[PDB]
């Protein structure tokens, strides 16, 4: 087994705030800035004591960081009663407030204080005073976070989800690569954060989203009519009268020698990159037209209900795995394009080659001939295809994972 | 979008009232409010032989938000690029504070025109020229003042 535990920013918010007062009862600072000094020393609370009494505070503390008027940001009229202010004596109308710390626990120039919003005077917000201004519970959340980061990031058994409103942490008994799931649903790589990506190692996965930071349509290969791709499928059928020859979209040869021992053309030094980057990128715009499935097959699974939910249920598994074969695919690419070709790759190409056919089968099923097609016959039709998707799925990484075992595969 | 309106409708107000002398010919779309124009008049060479048009957008999100200010006409100044982008500090989303004022946000960039900043510069190569030979730089910029310049 791989156990672990998914928690809530809120509880790692006491686990912290609890961490603080252990140390905040010897050295009686505020809770907020104890904060920002354990966050300096990565929460070591030795190196914190080692220099709070060693050197002079003042070198600590640098390296670590009128009233019946209007309100001076919005110029408006209030009762004395609603304007807050900090201890500078600044004082602004309640909601200005929310609207400052909330506009400014929004990424760009986030660190982890905000300051009085006065000019010029940079008196920190404590913790405290944030979460009692700031309203609703989904900026309060984010604030949490941002805190706690530090944290979290200090401490090797917990990581964030990487899902960009849930704000929960996975905690773990060790750190192993292994993949986690969050409760949103998020299943996520605990050692490297990314996305869960498996026959592919974390190292190159790093090496390959820094290398691919720096085509939407193409047109038909014998009518040349401009197509846009709607829909994830590769198995493109043309939408004319003169041409309705069918034709893959990535390498844009024919449609079917693909599924054959003898076409191939997922196997090929910047040339090269381009052919796998192709496919990566192909097939992770792929997925997300593939994720807007759950969509149109309820709208059959609905039309079936009337001629219920017992049904409804298999066209959702097989969208569930077609979109976890499309994810395996993407990164069977990554894995690949690091590969010094050995005895073994050519097998793992052809498993690569099957399960990516495998996919386009089921993939092309759920978006057009599925209503070409009784009621009666697609319950089987259906199931029998994500079967077979799955296991030429579980082909590819059971021989991945064999040579991982005996260190086949060079780079 | 209609809060920023109101604010800088009274701060608009407040600035046709009482005046800026350095910085003149304030032209603002009454529909949108959201953009103002006008001439900055440099009072220090090697700039007080010209003017320059800039171009104020206020954010929606204003006063949340900074504005963004751009120059129309061309400068030679470390500080701003060819395009017309100003790298003033007082309106980067880092220290930009919801209760300063647009008035003292242009005053802040007529000190930048006035004592340009090597320091923190957009045109590096101009940041260069001014520390390391000011007499030659003055000169470089006032010719394309002069040449590039508007009307006082
Ligand atoms: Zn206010
Ligand atoms: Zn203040
Ligand atoms: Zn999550
Ligand atoms: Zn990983
Ligand atoms: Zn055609
Ligand atoms: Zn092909």
């Amino acid at each position: 087994d791989y156990r672990y535990e998914v928690l809530t920013a809120e509880q790692i918010l006491q686990h912290m705030v609890e961490c603080i007062r252990e140390v905040n009862e010897v050295i009686q600072n505020p809770a907020t800035i104890t904060r920002i000094l354990l966050s300096h020393f990565n929460w070591d609370k030795e190196k914190l004591m080692e220099r709070y009494f060693d050197g002079n505070l003042e070198k600590l503390f640098a390296e670590c960081h009128a009233q019946d008027m209007p309100c001076q940001i919005c110029y408006l009229n209030y009762p004395n009663s609603y304007f807050t202010g900090l201890e500078c004596g600044h004082k602004f109308c309640m909601q200005c407030w929310s609207e400052y710390l909330t506009t400014k626990i929004m990424e760009e120039g986030m660190g982890q204080t905000i300051s009085c919003p006065a000019h010029g005077c940079d008196i920190l917000v404590d913790d405290n005073t944030v979460m009692r201004l700031i309203t609703d519970s989904k900026v309060k959340l984010k604030y949490q976070h941002l805190i706690t980061n530090s944290f979290v990031e200090c401490n090797r058994l917990l990581k964030w989800c990487p899902a960009p409103d849930c704000h929960h942490v996975v905690k773990v008994q060790y750190p192993d690569a292994k993949p986690v799931r969050c409760k949103c649903g998020r299943q996520f790589c605990f050692n490297c954060g990314e996305n869960w990506h498996d026959p592919v190692k974390c190292k190159w996965l790093k090496k390959w989203i820094k290398k691919c930071d720096d085509a939407n349509t193409k047109e038909c290969p014998k009518c040349h009519v401009t197509i846009e791709k709607d829909g994830g499928c590769n198995h493109m059928v043309c939408r004319n009268q003169n041409c309705k020859a069918e034709f893959c979209w990535v390498c844009l040869g024919p449609w079917e020698p693909h599924g054959s021992a003898w076409y191939n053309c997922n196997r090929y030094a910047l040339q090269r990159y381009l052919f796998y980057c192709n496919r990566y990128m192909n097939h992770m715009q792929s997925l997300r037209f593939e994720h807007k499935l759950y969509a149109q097959v309820k709208q059959k699974m609905e039309e079936m209900q009337q001629h219920s939910w017992i049904e409804v249920q298999f066209l959702k598994k097989a969208v569930d795995v077609l979109c976890q074969c499309r994810a395996t695919l993407m990164y069977t690419y990554v894995f690949a394009f690091y590969l010094k070709k050995n005895n073994q790759s050519i097998i793992f190409e052809n498993n690569q080659a099957d399960l990516e056919n495998a996919t386009e089968v089921l993939s092309g099923y759920l978006e057009r001939d599925i209503s070409q097609d009784s009621l009666q016959d697609i319950k089987q039709k259906v199931q029998d295809k994500y079967r077979y998707c799955e296991s030429r799925r579980r082909v590819l990484l059971q021989h991945v994972h064999e040579g991982y075992e005996k260190d086949l595969w060079e780079y | 979008s209609m809060a920023a309106s109101r604010r800088l409708m009274k701060e608009l107000e407040e600035i046709r009232k009482c005046g800026m002398k350095n910085f003149r010919n304030i032209q603002v779309d009454e529909a949108n409010l959201l953009t103002w124009q006008g001439l900055i008049v440099p009072d220090n060479p090697p700039y007080d032989k010209g003017a320059f048009r800039i171009e104020i957008n206020f954010p929606a999100e204003y006063p949340f938000k900074p504005p963004k200010i751009t120059f129309k006409t061309k400068i030679y100044h470390p500080n701003i690029d060819e395009k017309g982008q100003v790298k003033l500090p007082v309106i980067s989303a880092e220290n930009w504070k919801p209760a300063t004022k647009t008035d003292q946000v242009i005053q802040s960039l007529i000190a930048l025109v006035n004592d340009p900043q090597p320091e923190h510069p957009l045109r590096a190569d101009l940041a260069e020229e001014y520390s390391k030979d000011r007499k030659k730089f003055c000169k470089n910029a006032e010719e394309f003042t002069k040449k590039y310049g508007e009307k006082r």
